[PDB]
């Protein structure tokens, strides 16, 4: 879609 | 005591702690003594302070930290049990944090260990077990009720 | 359609931009099978290695990561001035480029300053400290045998001595002739 | 009955050098050590060429000591952001070989 | 830079291996005086130790000063190290492997990128021997260049447990090890070897040649053996205290016999898969070392 | 004191680790190529400018 | 690799399966060798065809017994020859 | 004719721009600033408010739908400001090593030559910044060789999926199939694909 | 002395679970197979982890 230059993260783990 | 060297006004007991003060076989310190660098980074990471503490208190902490150090497993490897609990052949890029956050590895002698012991107590963590696979079979969305 | 825009215009963008006063580096030689970057440390005896190209990961720049999907819109949905029909070419002018490479060559070396200035202070200079036993009596505190320790030579001397392309100076064993001694000082 | 007594007596006298009964403080109270690679506290060596004492092997009690920690810079149980991208097809995912 | 006597770099007091023991700072060598052994119904017979592999793993462009002495001991006497093939740095030995290197390897166990103040170091020569076999800790866990985990290990026992017949016949019995024991004691032991400056020892073991080599390995070869203790503790299949007249007497049975436990015990330190391997890697090139 | 902006110098900022402070000392220090290693390499005219 | 029995009119669940392994090198087969020992119900040749290493694993231990047997006297009969 | 002022003095300047690039994060950024506002000024490329992703019909084509649905997850809006930058980073020195925004391809579908595709434009419109990233390149094209090519594939991951050169010049392959990562771009290997050797 | 109130999930849990009786002797507890003939089975590497 758009341009992103970096990690596109989403999720979150815990640990 | 060690800090009372040429402060207390008590002779005697500056003169005692003078004099193991300047044996060989003791030295006091007040650190900080051992920086240690990222090998990448290169800031430091683990430094090492001598601290006023009883040595019981030093040693399980001490203790503590080495096990964290010593497993060599980062946040990084928590991608591998997401990947457990993702359909087959989700992806899990980045971010790469490296020797920079440390943590323990998931230790699966002890958990086995606590599941048959919970198991043998309480047979009904069956039912919690399949509660959290109910959601997820209902999360996936898979199959539905229908009117029809 | 796009491909004139690229070779016949953009490609003078690329070899003026090459000639810029801060595109200082020799970024790839057209071969990627051989090519690698020239690396470079600022680097000390007493024990700094600062690295001008490394590692590390993804910053706040937003410069690390690449997408290349940006190649879609560029084949995909860019108008040039050479597509379409005529359209008048644009010569930048030199002096804003110029001048603001100018600029920040200067606010670099009054950035660096400081750390520069401190450090310069911080090594000791060009000098090193040094004993002289005497050897005889009725000496002299300037008369003796001049010596200093190896982290002084190493600090001080030995760099130099490095960059001026002579061989590394002799070792002195128990069994070292005066004219080993003045082979190596001549050396 | 007076086992838990480091010291004793913090005062001088007029008439004598030291109070009779003063107790001074033990020298493993006062030797910080070293920590061993292993992460073990040890007490300085007695001589050279000789390995510390261990501070866990004898009864002696010691305060201080070196405690390894964490700088700001290593961080440990934080939450960690993650790019998850899935599957293109049900279908053409291989849930079998080997 | 140290210079290396025409003895090891062992010969010199500042690289004392003791273990704590009965109060003292015992040799190795007065330690397993105390050691004993029960030969089993089994044998181990030892084979030929597979030539290492001629390739040095690429040292990674490391920024920072490698800690090498402590990844290495931790990895082979360490009670809490783990994947210790993972963070890689073994290879870095191979940094030091290259001729005027500008590398130097510290007296601390670390690995600088250059000669830097107020560090003494060993001789570039010496450790670039040292480093020309033992880099190869470095590929430890490619498939490639792993070591046998199981044969190996009849060395072990043939040079701990063997009687000089033994030895000689190059079979020996499986032998159980038993020693009057403090509380704690195998894992004070390994302890006491974690901190030892076992550089010294490699880079003396990789440098030595005729002479000065054969007096090393007589006059250190139970520092060697003490290692291969802590190792064998370390793949015991059990490790046993027996009650003997109000004292009691630790039993690790079985000496040479990798059993290849993973699963964690109180008594003496664990071998994940990959310490696994790093030992066996370990071990080959030192054997191969050891016998020339 | 000069009217320098300073900020973010000698540190690396990172987007997950956030900003990392390194030290600014380097007393006596070079430029120097560097074998792929990390090793310093010997200043050469040859190749060095 | 699942095998079928022999006889084909014999539809029934086959006592193992083969299990070929990427191998090639002979640490690499003195790694997987030493990892089964971790396995349960696991066998192999003392050589592989193909040359390339593969190992047995049963249903059951008695399954086990019955290819062992088989095999005890496949190497009784070529000793016997040999 | 005379200019009253001191000589641009080369050597410091350069001694200075490397002290930076080692202690000053930002350097980069600025200098790519440079370069990208010159781009801006030269005109040489605007973003058209229309895409033409597609030859007539086949968007709205029912049996194209997964091509469709590839190249629309590859094709990313335009922004004079992320081209710019793309353009300018060619010229523009690299401090922290760059990598490729990754990208999860499984290659089952033919459509996922699209991704093939994205290499090659970028290996031509940018030369530069695909040799810097490009094992991070090779890690998804080994995927859609051993999907694609299975056998080519197995012949050219035994060789070795890196390769170093030796002081002769020869190149020296690995034989080891194993992930490139960009903490290799700082050293003696390359990803194995770019050799060019038949 | 040492409860300490769990994540709420863990309060679900515990509450799932029922009252903690623990009829259950803990001494010297190990795992064990049995045999289905009712016999406890010595552990065994080659079958049990």
């Amino acid at each position: 879609k758009v341009i992103f230059n970096g990690l596109d993260v989403n999720t979150e783990v815990q640990p | 005591p060690a800090l009372l060297r040429d402060f207390t006004q008590v002779n005697w007991l500056n003169r005692d702690i003078t004099n193991m003060l300047q044996q060989a076989g003791t030295k006091y310190g007040l650190g900080l003594t051992e920086t240690r660098l990222d090998y990448v980074r290169l800031v430091k990471t683990i430094v090492g302070h001598a601290l006023n503490i009883d040595h019981f208190a030093a040693s399980v902490l001490n203790i503590n930290l080495r096990a964290l150090m010593e497993a060599n497993v980062t946040a990084d490897d928590r991608i591998k049990a997401l990947q457990a609990h993702s359909m087959i052949s989700t992806q899990f890029h980045g971010p790469n944090q490296g020797a920079l956050r440390p943590e323990l590895a998931f230790d699966h002698d002890h958990i086995i260990r606590c599941l048959m012991l919970a198991a043998a107590n309480y047979p009904r963590l069956e039912g919690i077990i399949v509660q959290i696979n109910t959601g997820y079979v209902a999360s996936a969305n898979v199959i539905r009720p229908v009117s029809e | 359609n796009i491909a004139v825009a690229h070779t016949d215009h953009l490609s003078v963008v690329y070899a003026t931009m090459s000639n810029f006063m801060l595109n200082f580096t020799n970024n790839f030689s057209g071969n990627h099978a051989t090519f690698k970057p020239d690396q470079y440390v600022i680097t000390s005896p007493e024990g700094s290695y600062k690295p001008i190209i490394e590692r590390q990961g993804e910053t706040v720049d937003g410069l690390t990561i690449i997408d290349t999907s940006i190649v879609w819109p560029i084949l995909c949905q860019c108008t040039y001035p050479l597509v379409r029909i005529m359209e008048e070419i644009v010569y930048p002018d030199p002096s804003t480029t110029l001048s603001q490479s100018l600029s920040v060559a200067q606010v670099l070396s009054k950035l660096t300053l400081p750390d520069a200035f401190i450090n310069m202070i911080l090594s000791g200079g060009d000098s090193v400290v040094m004993r002289t036993y005497q050897t005889e009596a009725d000496d002299d505190l300037d008369e003796g045998i001049r010596m200093t320790t190896y982290d002084q030579y190493l600090s001080h001397i030995r760099e130099r001595l490095h960059i001026t392309n002579v061989p590394d100076p002799i070792y002195i064993t128990g069994a070292s002739t005066p004219d080993q001694i003045a082979a190596s000082v001549q050396a | 009955i007076s086992v838990a007594r480091s010291m004793r007596a913090i005062v001088n006298h007029n008439e004598v050098d030291r109070p009779r009964g003063a107790v001074a403080p033990s020298s493993y109270e006062m030797d910080t050590g070293t920590l061993s690679r292993n992460g073990d506290l040890l007490y300085s060596p007695v001589a050279n060429g000789q390995v510390g004492i261990p501070k866990l092997e004898v009864d002696h009690i010691s305060f201080s000591n070196v405690v390894s920690m964490m700088t700001a810079n290593i961080r440990t149980g934080d939450d960690m952001a993650v790019e998850r991208v899935n599957p293109d097809d049900v279908r053409a995912i291989n849930i079998r070989n080997a | 830079m140290l210079q290396q006597p025409t003895g090891g770099y062992t010969t010199l007091e500042q690289f004392a291996f003791t273990i704590r023991n009965d109060g003292t700072n015992a040799t190795p060598t007065q330690f397993l005086q105390l050691l004993s052994y029960e030969a089993t119904e089994n044998e181990l017979v030892k084979k030929t130790i597979p030539t290492p592999e001629t390739h040095l793993p690429s040292a990674r462009n490391v920024p920072g000063n490698v800690y090498i002495e402590d990844a290495i001991t931790q990895a082979l006497f360490g009670i809490s190290a783990q994947n210790v093939n993972a963070h890689g740095y073994f290879s870095r030995l191979s940094a030091l492997a290259l001729p005027n290197t500008s590398a130097r390897l510290g007296l601390d166990g670390v690995i600088y990128n250059s000669e830097t103040i107020n560090i003494p170091f060993y001789d570039p020569a010496a450790v670039a021997n040292f480093a020309a076999t033992y880099a190869k800790l470095g590929n430890a866990s490619t498939p490639r260049y792993r070591a046998d985990m199981i044969d190996i290990y009849a060395h072990v026992g043939l040079e701990l447990a063997g009687t000089d017949a033994e030895r000689a016949a190059g079979v020996m019995p499986v032998k159980r090890a038993k020693f009057d024991s403090w509380e704690g004691s195998l894992i004070s032991l390994s302890r006491d070897v974690v901190n030892w400056k076992i550089l010294a020892f490699l880079i003396d073991l990789c440098s030595l040649e005729g002479e000065a080599l054969r007096a090393f390995k007589t006059r250190n070869r139970d520092v060697f053996r003490m290692m291969l203790f802590i190792m064998s503790t370390a793949v015991a299949a059990n490790v046993v205290n027996r009650k003997v007249t109000k004292r009691v007497d630790r039993v690790l049975e079985y000496i040479g016999v990798n059993s290849m436990r993973t699963a964690g015990r109180t008594a003496t330190i664990t071998y994940d898969l990959s310490r696994h391997e790093f030992a066996a890697k370990f071990l080959q090139l030192t054997f191969t070392r050891w016998n020339a | 004191i000069t009217d320098v902006d300073s900020t973010d110098y000698g540190k690396l900022t990172l987007r997950f680790l956030g900003t990392l402070t390194r030290s600014l000392k380097m007393q006596n220090a070079q430029i120097r190529r560097i074998r792929p290693d990390g090793t310093v390499l010997r200043y050469d005219d040859q190749i060095d400018i | 690799i699942p095998i079928t029995n022999s006889n084909i009119f014999d539809d029934s669940s086959t006592p193992y399966n083969v299990r070929i392994w990427h191998a090639p090198t002979m640490t690499e087969v003195n790694h997987i060798l030493a990892l089964m020992r971790k396995s349960t119900l696991v066998s192999t040749h003392s050589s592989w065809h193909w040359n390339v290493l593969h190992t047995f694993h049963y249903r059951s231990e008695s399954d086990m017994i019955d290819h062992f047997a088989a095999k005890i006297l496949e190497d009784w009969r070529q000793k016997e020859k040999l | 004719a005379l200019r009253p002022e001191l000589a641009f003095d080369h050597d410091h300047i350069i001694r200075c721009l490397m002290l930076a690039a080692a202690n000053y994060p930002r350097l980069e950024g600025i200098i790519v600033q440079i370069n990208t506002g010159y781009v801006a000024s030269a005109n040489v490329i605007r973003p058209v408010s229309e895409k033409r992703y597609f030859p007539e019909n086949l968007e709205q084509n029912q049996s194209a739908a997964r091509l469709v649905s590839a190249v629309k997850a590859r094709a990313s809006e335009a922004d004079i400001s992320s081209i710019h930058l793309a353009i300018a980073r060619e010229v523009s020195p690299m401090f922290n090593v760059h990598e490729l925004k990754k990208i999860a391809e499984s290659f089952e579908d033919p459509s996922s030559i699209v991704v093939v595709l994205e290499f090659i434009l970028f290996a031509l419109f940018f030369p530069t910044e695909f040799n810097r990233i490009k094992g991070d390149i090779q890690n998804v094209l080994l995927l859609f060789f051993s999907r694609w090519y299975p056998v080519e594939y197995g012949i050219f991951v035994q060789r070795g999926a890196t390769y170093t050169i030796n002081a002769a010049g020869e190149f020296e392959f690995s034989g080891r199939n194993e992930k490139w990562d960009q903490a290799l771009y700082l050293s003696e290997h390359f990803p194995a694909l770019f050799s060019d050797v038949p």
